[PDB]
């Protein structure tokens, strides 16, 4: 579990979101990338990859998960793929963030940061930020 | 803002 | 020192790269930007305050650094600005991983973060990454 | 490939 990622794509605002979710800790990074592609969902693994220790990835079968692309990034990184309502809960939760903070951003993609910045920093002992690290330090 | 669940959204916040 | 950072902004390939080092474990996080203005480095900032505690930014004094909207998202996270060779030695590691993987990669932005993860990921006891988690969650 | 000091680069591995 210090390893196991959940990853969806969703739409806002007529543009693409792409969302990763520790599933252990609810830590979650998000981009608003250009095109539903496997070419920027493998740009952003790869990031995702050099951050944490990504092991497995769980996501739906759309084309930018499958895509050729995307598996020579997960082997190059060294991630299994797999293809929960924990995806759900959290495309709610940060469209909810997302919208009552839009006002304060030129752009989507500031608001989406934004929200998911007040998502990881958020207490309720143990923010998920904090949860995330405290888990893998654990885990060495 | 609020965003429904197919891909359309709102200005207002109707929330 | 849990919360210092060293950002920087070098060029590569007749691109900008965006370069953030935290001080004390030598974790990096580096991207590819459109230009070396202040909203691309705002951006940047505030998906990294996002994941980490970040409450210091040590900059040069380019206009990129200084300008309004950088100002602006560092009130927002809660980032107080300054204006070492820590930089120039990372710069350099980076680009020497960069020159070392480049063929491997359709274009210098994934180069770029295929040598963020190798630098990130590479022991000597403990990686740089799992050095900042550790530092961190032991801040907790 | 190979980045120099100046913003210039080679796409040869002189090191």
């Amino acid at each position: 579990s210090p390893g196991i990622w959940q990853l969806d794509c969703t739409h806002l605002e007529g543009k693409v979101i792409l969302v990763a979710v520790h599933v252990a800790s609810g830590y979650i990074e998000a981009e608003v990338i250009p095109a539903e592609t496997g070419q920027e969902t493998a740009y952003f693994l790869l990031k995702l990859a050099g951050r944490w220790p990504v092991k497995t990835i769980h996501t739906d079968n759309g084309s930018n998960f499958t895509g050729a692309t995307v598996r020579a990034a997960c082997d190059w990184a060294g991630i299994k793929q797999e293809f929960q309502g924990v995806v759900e809960s959290m495309n709610k939760e940060l469209k909810k963030i997302i919208g009552q903070v839009r006002d304060q951003a030129e752009h989507l993609k500031t608001a989406v940061q934004m929200a998911v910045f007040i998502h990881n920093k958020k207490r309720k002992g143990y923010s998920a930020g904090e949860r995330i690290v405290d888990i893998i330090a654990t885990d060495i | 803002w609020s965003y429904f669940y197919d891909g359309s959204y709102s200005y207002y916040d109707y929330e």
